[PDB]
RNA sequence: GGCGAGCCCGAGGGGCUCUCGCUUCUGGCGCCAAGCGCCCGCCCGGCCGGGCGCGACCCGCUCCGGGGACAGUGCCAGGU
RNA sequence: CUGUUUAAUUAAAACAAAGCAUCGCGAAGGCCCGCGGCGGGUGUUGACGCGAUGUGAUUUCUGCCCAGUGCUCUGAAUGU
RNA sequence: AGCGCCGUUCCGAAGGGACGGGCGAUGGCCUCCGUUGCCCUCGGCCGAUCGAAAGGGAGUCGGGUUCAGAUCCCCGAAUC
């Protein structure tokens, strides 16, 4: 009768993201002439270190080419950029580490990160710490360009967007155990109030479909479909298959 | 003179700024600018039925300011000489003690209702008609009525201007019904020209379907494509 | 007509001073806050007549609407003696009470001797 | 004089003449806020057989309401 | 517009078809116009103080893109 | 393991923990809040991320069963 | 339906002020300046407003004084 704490996370009380120390909103620069009809270049002045992200932000300094004033803005730094290093923006930007240009100029096979679903999303995909996208494919008439994401998944975009060429600083970040709960506690503080995660099982069937019983079992099948209403969605959600993988599992 | 050299700017890319331009096309208009504006655009998009492509197709230049020249000698008597007519007639009537001793005014007739109950009887000699009324609805059955009463009717650019004749700011429809022996000649020659251009071609008008206009923009795409299937078609 | 910038503003109108035919008021109100309003009586305790004589300073008790300046401008203009300074405080039973330090060639003992207390 | 034609054309609303206008008037209508003063009624024969009349301290607002 | 590249005909040249303008060794600066051609009032055919245009091209019916008669919206019906 | 737990009968073998696995989602999306809006949380977020579960340092082991109950996928050949 | 609610930059004509120049009027010893009315040029609010007696926040210290006051009152010495 009571709601579970999967069903609280909407509810935006205290679920909320820690968002006071956050720097600032990692996007790309706006689409306009300068940039669809030449390239602009920028600064770097430094790189800094986001709370609740693996991902380094840049801060790169441009000259507005309308008005008499600096534009500051806060790209995801690609893993080989130093303080420094110009960075050009543009269609007919020459192709660099840290340089952002259409993926419908770009040949195939090359490696980018930050890039937008359709044109003007101001880099939305790729945005992760060691992540990449590969573009496969071209189509001149009827612009379209294939991508391959981090997922695996095989995407097609327009030939507008941009895309910064690189792969996301900060690679590897995975590859260390937290190794405790202390450092687990205090990378989740900034992120959000998520990490406790208690056991279904363990609690009452109050709060959860799974808690109750004399002996600590599930005694549902955990495989719940996509019509479920909302507190009953716990456990594997449309597990199509379920126990240990066997290779690759080759789903689009 | 011996230092006067000139200092060329270069407002390409990324050489200096650019400088201040119309930018005119691109102002972020307000919203009841943005209503009012692409009200046309939906006009001249839309397939409008053959009662509303009446308007929009009015005298040229000439015939229009001959028409207002016409209806200069008749307009409504204003409410200034109106008082003093009204005095001078109870004054006269005392001194010269006579029934009628002034002719009725042969005057041009204004109002739709009075337009309409003028030529339901056949009483209205011509019809002209504003286009800039915003119901088109309080006008569209005119043009059929006179169709089929046979009056000539004409329809003309501008409420305002066939307002002015009439003291008002706005003013739908006017109708002439009474002219001098010596402006009847004036009005023949133009009531001819006037059947020619709207009696005669009543069932063409019906049958006409206006707007069904794409953009500039559409249009030169479709027009690159049919220029690049008959270069290779031949 | 050129628009140098993309943003539209509102153009900047005449606005008419605001001339009221009638006036809503017919006559202005009477300043209840008069000189003979913002001090009401000096006090005589022995703590007051203590300041009276080693600092040359009175001690009124005033209303709670009065600030410095009126209090100094209703002493000018009731006993026509200069004032240095006035330090006032809200009583813990509601009043104002102001000591008004009087200038060097004033002497507290006569002001005292000529307005009721000794 | 005119409102009977006015009224009799209006009765007919589902013909090609009146539903454009009923269309653009929709989607004029569907721009503006949901309450806003009209300084003229869009249907005077409608307005006068329901008693306004044409001087001043009768006003005419056009308001939308959600349909369902 | 050739300070440019052309596939071609061709003796000078032409445009059937086209790429398009001028920021990529460098942690610097870059705005509120130089010039030119005209229009006024003041010093006898001069100085000073101002105005317009070209610089910075023209025309047009959506601010620019991406979907689109779908998605979504209201009503009804059947599943869960 | 450190840590937390029933204020006022329990301090634990319970909970939590890093670690080990599995599931859904490429944003007109996944999981939720909401009487209402293309309203809100995750999201100043983008698969090294988010959301939902099980087990519970390290080492080695993860046996056999899809019949049933659940989950998922397919062809208007095919019944209701 | 509604007391109203969501929403805080979103779908808003959301800058009423100033540098300077010109025309016009007024006042002070009309020599010279201060204002008022109009015209031209320029001018992103990061959207009103509230939110800390421990956050940011310019500038007072020494001696003496009462039955109850002290960086507050007096003397003397400074400062914003
Ligand atoms: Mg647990
Ligand atoms: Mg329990
Ligand atoms: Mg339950
Ligand atoms: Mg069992
Ligand atoms: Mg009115
Ligand atoms: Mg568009
Ligand atoms: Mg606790
Ligand atoms: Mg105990
Ligand atoms: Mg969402
Ligand atoms: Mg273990
Ligand atoms: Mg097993
Ligand atoms: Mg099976
Ligand atoms: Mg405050
Ligand atoms: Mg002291
Ligand atoms: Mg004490």
């Amino acid at each position: 009768g009571r709601v579970i704490r999967g069903q609280r996370k909407g509810a935006g009380s205290v679920f909320r993201a820690h968002v006071k120390h956050r720097k600032g909103a990692a996007r790309l620069r706006a689409v306009d002439f300068a940039e669809r009809h030449g390239y602009i270049k920028g600064i770097v002045k430094d790189i800094i270190h986001d709370p609740g992200r693996g991902a380094p932000l840049a801060k790169v300094v441009f000259r507005d080419p309308y008005r008499f004033k600096k534009r500051t803005e806060l790209f995801i730094a690609a893993e080989g950029i130093h303080t420094g290093q110009f960075v050009y923006c543009g269609k007919k930007a020459q192709l660099n580490i840290g340089n952002v240009l259409p993926v419908g100029t770009m040949p195939e096979g090359t490696i980018v990160c930050c890039l937008e679903e359709k044109p003007g999303d101001r880099g939305k995909l790729a945005r992760a710490s060691g992540n990449y996208a590969t573009v496969i494919s071209h189509n001149p008439e009827t612009k379209k360009t294939r991508v391959k994401l981090p997922s695996g998944s095989k995407k097609v975009i327009s030939s507008a967007n941009r895309a910064v060429v690189g792969v996301v600083a900060g690679g590897g970040r995975i590859d260390k155990p937290i190794l405790k709960a202390g450092r687990a506690y205090h990378k989740y503080k900034a992120k959000r109030n998520c990490w406790p995660r208690v056991r279904g099982v363990a609690m009452n069937p109050v709060e959860h479909p799974f808690g109750g019983g004399n002996h600590q079992h599930i005694g549902k099948p955990s495989t719940i479909r996509r019509d479920a209403p909302a507190g009953r969605k716990v456990g594997l959600i449309a597990a199509r298959r379920t126990g240990r993988l066997r290779g690759t599992k080759t789903v689009q | 003179n011996p230092l006067f050299e000139k200092r060329p700017k270069n407002f390409g890319i990324g050489q200096d700024i650019q400088p201040k331009r119309d930018l005119t096309r691109f102002v972020k208009w307000p919203r009841y600018i943005r209503l009012q504006r692409q009200r046309a655009i939906l006009y001249k998009r839309l397939k409008v039925p053959p009662a509303i492509n009446q308007f929009t197709q009015a005298l040229d230049r000439q015939t229009a300011t001959q028409l207002l020249k016409l209806a200069h000698k008749y307009r409504p008597e204003t409410k200034q000489e109106k008082k003093q007519r009204l005095l001078a007639r109870a004054e006269k009537k005392a001194a010269g003690k006579g029934d009628v001793p002034t002719k009725r005014p042969p005057v041009l007739r204004a109002g739709v209702n009075t337009v309409t109950t003028l030529v339901e009887n056949k009483k209205a000699q011509l019809v002209v008609i504003a286009h800039d009324v915003d119901p088109i609805e309080l006008v569209v059955f005119l043009p059929a009525l006179c169709r089929k009463m046979g009056v000539p009717y004409c329809i003309i650019k501008g409420k305002a201007r066939l307002g002015h004749l009439v003291h008002r700011k706005t003013c739908t429809t006017v109708a002439f019904t009474q002219v001098n022996s010596e402006d009847k000649g004036a009005l023949a020659k133009l009531v001819e020209a006037i059947r020619t251009n709207y009696n005669d071609r009543y069932d063409e008008i019906r049958r006409h379907w206006g707007g069904n206009v794409l953009g500039p923009k559409s249009v030169a795409r479709i027009a690159k494509l049919e220029k690049a299937k008959a270069k290779e078609l031949a | 007509k050129i628009r140098t910038s993309p943003t539209f503003r509102r153009p900047k109108t005449l606005r008419l001073r605001r001339q009221p035919k009638y006036p809503r008021k017919s006559a202005p109100r009477r300043n209840k806050l008069d000189h003979y309003a913002i001090i009401k009586f000096p006090l005589t305790t022995e703590s007051a007549m203590k300041k009276i004589e080693d600092n040359n300073t009175l001690v009124f008790i005033v209303d709670v609407k009065a600030n410095k300046h009126q209090i100094k401008q209703a002493v000018k203009k009731l006993y026509d003696i200069d004032v240095a300074k006035v330090n006032t405080l809200i009583r813990p039973d509601g009043e104002k009470k102001a000591y008004v330090r009087l200038a060097p060639d004033y002497d507290a003992l006569d002001v005292a001797n000529k307005i009721g207390i000794i | 004089g005119a409102y009977k034609y006015i009224q009799e054309l209006w009765r007919k609303k589902q013909s090609d003449v009146m539903r454009f206008l009923l269309r653009v008037r929709c989607w004029q209508y569907r721009q503006l806020s949901a309450l806003h003063r009209a300084p003229r009624p869009t249907r005077p024969d409608k307005a006068r057989r329901l008693g306004y009349k044409a001087k001043q301290g009768y006003v005419i607002y056009r308001i939308r309401v959600r349909r369902g």
